[PDB]
């Protein structure tokens, strides 16, 4: 409880956790550090660790807003990149079977701010915030845990709105083809280098990425062993 | 044949006996036979006289019942010094070391004045026996005391093969002379001389009880204790001739006790009569002899395996019983004949003696499946049977070596009931010396008349039967027998005939104008309850008919009519081992359900019928691609349902079933995944339009799939049909399949492991499913009880929570190995029969060393052959290799579909596989320790849950046994299909979610069906969870450590216990009640 | 089949000339009957090893076979008419009633009194 | 009831 910092240098953000009547002072603590990277998109974000389960941006906007109240700081939080609580976006299934329509830790998420302003403003709040657990426990936060996000994951069992279903292969597939339509004249239109060297396309080839991994992708039989003098002088040897 | 070879001589070293041992015993008969001539001589004395003389003694004359009483006893008694000789195994020497201990027999023989040429009329004989085997062991006695062995020296009186007439001297020792350590009985067996009494008088067909019935068991007493040097002599010339006779002896020895055979009389009930001696003097039989030409069916040029598989050839096939007996001179070359006694027959033509008499026609025909059930593993060539002939023991338990198990509470059991001691009669005494003789055949002639057909053997086992009495009593005594029936009650055991173990109707003679014989006795026998009905083809004909039930079999009803009108009216038939197992599979929610046999998959097919109205109307609607086919591939299709489908039965995990959707192959499919997947879900969308409009009456609505990893793009158009059924469309395309692999082509190297998983899985839906399901099926129908036993299963499982883990085509291929390779057992007959065997099978199941690969094919093409036999096998090898301790792949489970044999294996957790194989051994002990009963079955039955660390508590706001289909309920579905969630049961999907979070810390089970082990509302569900031992201790603070923890130090941080309840706590909302930890 | 039961099929398919074709006939080179002939046996031995004889008959009804057949053989040359001419069935397993009871979709008689 | 401790080190076999 008297800790504040992990000497390598992780904030505890304690929390207090829901009253529910299966569970008759619990708490859950969050652990963040001050994330730095050239990126643009992960600039100006906080590396956060041990988030709670299913940690959607809302909550962190309630959260950042009860910090802001209570330290009259001027904080907005943009999004929270990189949440993958159950993994299902590791990999991108997309981006491996093609180019077109897709050009691309674990229990941990980067929450992005506004700007500079905000996110160390939040940081300033966010020591404050580990201090009060040592001294006064009742006044730590608590994890509303429930948000419109939240009913729609526990409706497991819910049928997709067939009127939204139709929009969205009708705008994915039309994207598509638009895709596709570009990619086949590329191929096909008397590719030429600066230098004067026409590239090969086959006929029916539908996109340059397709040529470049089956690139990747992918004498003896003619010698004759005796038809030259030195050839049978070899063979008159071994038959003596 | 070298690799047998090898194997057998490992197997005879093995069971070699230590020859210190036979020095150690032969220093002791040694001496003993000095003993037996210190014997003094004796006089002739009457009856009286010898009961005077033994009035006193310790000893009692072992009298052989009927007694002999002073009227009929005018022949005198007299005894003189024996012609000693040693026989048996030992004198042969081809005894084997048995840990439970052998028999060494030695005989007396009687000197032949003591008898007369007609002492084998009317027990003469016997009774002479007796006296000198009393008078023997009155002066043994005393010697014994004289020089001081008695103090380690144990005698008792036994009978010779369970043979009631011949009372035998039993010298066992307990812990110089003392050979306890050898764990050998020495047995002193009181002969005749050879030729005492004319051998034609003492045939078979003749008598010698004067009362004419004949008398094959008294007969074959008198005349088999005439001639035993004999044989002995015929067994020492066939030894010497042919090299290998006494490896080949001591195969056919270990085979037939792992079937439980013996050469213990079998009229009484056990199962035997085939031991060494009959294998040994057959073996003698066929090797001068056998076929029907006379000619030699065993060369003594024929090594241990060739002599051992002709004998078994020659059981399996010739039959000795009804069509056919061999006859052999053992002083004349063995010829077969076709004519047939009724019974098994081995004769003799020298001695007169026919070999089989202690044979019953039952045990009989067991063995010859037995021996053609062997000569099939023995000509397999693809596996390796040495282990399953002669390396498993197939009697340890009946219920495994028997379909069903009834035991007969005979009434007033210190005697049997006077109407019941008056069936035996004085004709049957003479056929049957004994009451247990006669009343054994008496229930197996009714009850195997009775069932007819619907059984294949049956076998009668007079259960607490002894053999051994104290040289004090006369007779053996039984605590419920009171010296009158050594017994305390019979067990009905049986191997029932699936085919036609449930027909409805006992069909009889036909019917005619003057009552034949054969329907005479079928109105006799059944009485009231036979009747005579006409059918649909117009055949007239006396048959009965009986009621079908879903908690026992028809065989249960006959067995208990047929023994009470004959045997006994107070006999009390009960087998509720089965009746458990019965109930314990759920009972459908459809008309007439009480009365639905097990065998009946009529729900399953009005699924079918219902598929096949939808069916036509996909065909006949217009798409931009044809309809290449539409392949079902849900559970019901296979009869592999926990819970038979019911009409509006929605709240069923198995409700929706999996229907593949396949159009004609087109260039336009989209050549990137999501782009294809959407196409897909275009075409489902104008089937679902369609369907909507030209059938109305059917429902349809649109459900995400994301049981394939990454692919979060499938959509399933979910069918509701009029009926009463629901149907799941997914789309599957010729083109999906190189994707993935391009996929794992494009990948990079490190993430190469984790994309092979996500094709894995997709075949095992789309491409494997539709395999299994196909050979599933069509093998179901000559497995009756697969469909029960596998439903059956899979409910053990659940119960255990081990089905969330365990994929569902994992538990068929697992629950059919009994089917599919019942060596060396039976097929699975009955429900309680072969549930047990999918325990015993997993319990005994090294899966870290020995692969499970099986022939889905129906009972003797799509066998395996040799060259695919080595590939699995080389698979494996190659597995164990990157994989020994067997962490990552545990089951290895592979067939004709399945060649790789980690498609439906992959994915579980180590614990729980433990687990699966933790709880089967259990299970096993348990009825090792306890035999079947309704407590066992029930602690089979029930789960733990204090192995699992924390416990949590649900229970739904709704009952969902009703609408699950189950009869401890809806007729339509919901207007608004939003509230067909409403009836559902979210806790499955909760802990697969929560799996995923917390599999590097935790692993949660669950109830999977709760409908089924809900409770009586089926409302009640449970989640149990398990700490890795890594994360139960505290670990310092780290970035990659992915678990929720809280701190105790700066860097030492532990499991946060607490917080994750409330984690799993919120995702029940109400459905969460209480936690255990 | 996957049911062992032992069956010959016949296919028979014809060349067409193509819609813009002016010559008068539309004969094939014997290296495209080969090619051709090899395709249909590939695709009529699939079918049949991957399905049950009642499933086979599922498929004879529609006539997917042929346009499978029509697809496959689409790009060595045009063809018509293409169908399954005939089925043999030259060998059978052991015949089992509770399969044939099953491909149909037990009857207690009347007391004659 | 049936109750076997849970292994991880696959010991039963
Ligand atoms: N079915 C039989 N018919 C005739 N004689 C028999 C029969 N069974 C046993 N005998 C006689 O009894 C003697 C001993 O029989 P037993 O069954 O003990 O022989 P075994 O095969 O040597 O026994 P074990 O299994 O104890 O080694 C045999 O040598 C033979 O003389
Ligand atoms: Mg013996």
């Amino acid at each position: 409880e008297d800790i504040s910092a992990m000497k390598n240098g992780f904030i505890v953000v304690p929390f207090k956790l829901p009253d529910h009547k299966a569970l008759p002072a619990s708490l859950h603590f969050m652990f963040a550090k001050r994330h730095q990277s050239s990126n643009s998109n992960e600039s100006d974000c906080l590396f956060l660790v041990n988030l709670p389960l299913l940690s959607n941006i809302e909550h962190m906007k309630k959260f950042v807003g009860q910090l802001c109240g209570k330290y009259d700081t001027v904080s907005h939080v943009e999004e929270l990149l990189y949440n993958d609580e159950f993994g299902l976006h590791e990999v991108d299934l997309s981006a491996l079977t093609s180019d077109l329509m897709s050009s691309t830790p674990r229990n941990t998420a980067l929450l992005k701010f506004v700007d500079a302003a905000s996110i160390n403003n939040c940081w300033n709040a966010l020591k404050k915030y580990s201090n009060l657990h040592a001294k006064h426990p009742n006044e730590l936060f608590e994890w509303t845990y429930t948000t419109p996000s939240f009913t729609t994951f526990v409706n497991f069992y819910k049928p997709l709105d067939i009127d939204y279903l139709k929009e969205d292969i009708h705008t994915h597939m039309a994207i598509f083809e638009q895709r596709e339509a570009q990619a086949q004249e590329d191929v096909q239109s008397s590719i030429v280098d600066e230098d004067g060297f026409t590239l090969v396309v086959g006929k029916n080839t539908k996109s340059l990425n397709s040529i470049r991994k089956k690139i990747l992708n992918k004498i003896d039989k003619k010698a004759k062993k005796d038809f030259y003098r030195f050839q049978v002088r070899e063979r008159k040897k071994q038959e003596i | 044949s070298n690799i047998f070879k090898l194997q057998i001589d490992e197997l005879l070293e093995q069971v070699k006996l230590k020859q210190k041992h036979v020095l150690k015993v032969e220093k002791f008969l040694h001496k003993l036979y000095d003993i037996l001539q210190e014997i003094p001589d004796w006089e002739e004395k009457s009856l009286a006289e010898v009961d005077s003389f033994f009035k006193n003694k310790i000893v009692s004359v072992p009298f052989v019942d009927p007694k002999p009483i002073p009227q009929n006893t005018n022949y005198k008694f007299n005894y003189k010094k024996p012609d000693i000789s040693l026989i048996g195994s030992f004198a042969l020497k081809a005894g084997i070391y048995q840990p439970n201990g052998s028999s060494i027999d030695t005989l007396l023989t009687m000197p032949k004045e003591l008898f007369e040429k007609k002492d084998f009329l009317n027990f003469r004989c016997l009774h002479k026996r007796s006296v000198y085997l009393a008078y023997l062991t009155h002066h043994l006695l005393i010697l014994l005391k004289k020089d001081k062995l008695d103090s380690f020296l144990q005698l008792e009186y036994s009978y010779f093969d369970n043979d009631p007439l011949l009372p035998i001297l039993r010298i066992s020792c307990s812990k110089d002379y003392n050979f306890y350590k050898t764990r050998f009985s020495i047995n002193l067996l009181i002969g005749f001389p050879y030729k005492v009494f004319e051998p034609k008088k003492l045939l078979p067909n003749r008598n010698c009880i004067r009362i004419l019935p004949a008398t094959p068991l008294y007969n074959f007493s008198v005349l088999s204790s005439s001639t035993h040097e004999n044989y002995l002599k015929y067994l020492y010339k066939t030894k010497k001739q042919t090299e290998s006779f006494v490896e080949a002896t001591v195969l056919g020895r270990l085979w037939l006790q792992q079937r439980g055979f013996s050469s213990n009389m079998s009229h009484s009930g056990s199962l035997g009569g085939f031991g060494t001696f009959e294998f040994t003097i057959l073996m003698a039989a066929l090797l001068n002899g056998g076929g029907i030409n006379s000619n030699k069916i065993l060369l003594h040029g024929f090594s241990s395996y060739q002599l051992f598989k002709g004998v078994i050839k020659y059981l399996a096939t010739m039959d000795l019983c009804h069509d056919g007996h061999l006859q052999f001179h053992s002083n004349p070359a063995s010829k077969y004949i076709d004519e047939g006694f009724q019974t098994p027959t081995l004769f003799d033509k020298s001695t007169k003696v026919n070999i089989l008499t202690k044979m019953t026609v039952s045990s009989y025909q067991i063995l010859k499946e037995y021996a053609g059930e062997t000569l099939r593993m023995l000509n397999n060539v693809v596996q390796d049977q040495f282990s399953n002939i002669f390396l498993t023991n197939i009697s340890r338990f009946d219920n495994l070596k028997y379909d069903l198990c009834y035991d007969v509470q005979l009434p007033l059991g210190n005697n049997l009931e006077t109407s019941l001691a008056a069936t035996f009669g004085s004709m049957e005494r003479v056929k049957f010396i004994t009451l247990e003789n006669f009343l054994a055949h008496k229930i197996t002639n009714v009850a195997r008349y009775a069932l007819g057909d619907r059984i294949k053997y049956i076998q009668i086992e007079m259960v607490g039967q002894k053999s051994d009495f104290p040289i004090t009593k006369r007779k053996v005594y039984s605590n419920t027998g009171g010296n009158h029936f050594n017994f305390d009650f019979v067990r009905v055991k049986l191997i029932v005939n699936p085919s036609e173990c449930d027909k409805l109707v006992t069909k009889g003679p036909a019917h005619s104008e003057t009552m034949s014989t054969e329907a005479a006795v079928f109105k006799n026998f059944w009485g009231i309850k036979s009747s005579l009905r006409r059918f649909k083809d117009g055949s007239i004909t006396h048959c009965c008919v009986w009621s079908t039930s879903s908690s026992e079999p028809i065989i249960s009803s006959i067995v208990n009519f047929a023994l009470q009108k004959h045997v006994s009216k107070k006999a009390q038939i009960s087998n509720e081992t089965i009746k458990k197992f019965h109930n314990f599979l759920p009972l459908p929610n459809l008309p007439s359900s009480a009365k639905t046999s097990v065998l009946n998959l009529s729900s399953f097919f009005n699924l079918k019928k219902s598929f096949d109205d939808l069916y036509k109307i996909i065909f006949q609607m217009k798409l931009p691609l044809s309809v290449k086919s539409i392949l079902p591939v849900g559970s019901a299709f296979r009869y592999t349902s926990l819970c038979q489908p019911v009409p509006f039965a929605y709240s069923d995990p198995d409700f929706f079933q999996d229907v593949i959707l396949e159009f004609e192959t087109s260039p336009k499919w989209p050549d990137e995944i999501t782009s294809l997947e959407k196409a897909k879900t275009a075409f489902l969308l104008k089937i679902q339009e369609e369907l909507s409009a030209n059938s109305s009456t059917y429902r349809s609505f649109f459900s995400r799939d994301e049981s394939i990893p990454y692919n979060l793009e499938i959509v399933t158009l979910n069918i509701l049909t009029p009926e009463g059924y629901g149907f799941k469309f997914r789309v599957l395309t010729e083109r999906d399949e190189i994707l993935y692999l391009r996929a794992i082509a494009n990948a990079r190297n490190e993430l190469k492991p984790e994309l092979e998983a996500t094709f894995l899985k997709f075949t095992a839906k789309y491409l494997a499913s539709v395999r299994h399901t196909r050979t599933l099926e069509n093998i179901s129908h000559s497995y009756q009880f697969y469909s029960p036993v596998v439903r059956l299963f899979k409910r053990w499982l659940d119960t255990h929570l081990l089905l969330g883990h365990i994929t569902d085509e994992l538990a068929e291929l697992i629950a059919i190995k009994p089917f599919v390779d019942p060596a060396p057992y039976f097929i699975p007959g009955s429900l309680e029969n072969g549930f047990l065997k999918v325990l015993k099978f997993i319990s005994q199941w090294n899966w870290k060393d020995d692969p499970l690969i099986l022939d889905l094919v129906k009972p003797e093409s799509e066998r395996l052959t040799l060259a695919q036999y080595k590939g699995i096998q080389m698979n494996f090898t190659n597995l164990r290799n990157s994989d020994p301790n067997g962490t990552h792949l545990q089951f290895f489970v592979a067939s004709k579909n399945d060649p790789s044999g980690i498609l439906y294996s992959s994915g579980i957790p180590l614990p729980i596989a433990t687990r699966l194989t933790a709880l089967a051994k259990v299970a096993v002990n348990l009825l090792q320790t306890h035999g079947l009963n309704q407590q066992t079955i029930n602690l089979l039955f029930t789960p733990g849950l204090k192995d699992y660390d924390f416990v949590v508590d649900l229970r739904t706001p709704i009952g969902l046994k009703s609408s699950c289909g189950i009869l401890s309920a809806p007729s339509n579905f919901p207007e608004n299909l939003n509230d067909l969630s409403e009836k559902m049961d979210p806790t499955y999907q909760l802990v697969k979610y929560l799996n995923l979070k917390y599999k590097n810390s935790l692993i949660l089970s669950s109830r999977k069906y709760i409908g089924v082990n809900g409770g009586e509302k089926g409302d009640k569900n449970v989640i149990t969870g398990l700490i890795k031992p890594l994360f139960k201790g505290a670990h310092k603070f780290r970035v990659n450590l992915d678990c929720n923890v809280k701190p105790v130090d700066d860097e030492n941080v532990i499991l946060n216990k607490e917080a994750i309840f409330h984690e799993i706590a919120a995702f029940g909302n109400d459905m969460v009640i209480n936690f255990e930890t | 089949t996957s049911d062992d039961y032992v069956l010959r099929i016949f296919a028979i398919a014809f060349t067409r000339k193509q819609a813009n074709q002016v010559k008068r006939h539309s004969y094939a080179q014997s290296s495209h009957i080969r090619a051709i002939r090899k395709v249909i046996s590939e695709i009529l031995t699939k079918e049949v090893q991957g399905s049950t004889l009642a499933q086979l008959t599922s498929k004879l009804i529609p006539e997917v076979i042929n346009k499978e057949i029509e697809n496959a053989t689409k790009d060595i040359f045009p063809l018509q008419n293409i169908h399954v001419r005939k089925v043999k069935l030259l060998k059978q397993p052991k015949f089992d009633v509770g399969a044939l009871m099953a491909l149909h979709g037990e009857e207690k008689g009347k007391k004659v009194t | 009831s049936l109750s076997a401790g849970f292994d991880w080190t696959a010991s039963i076999l």
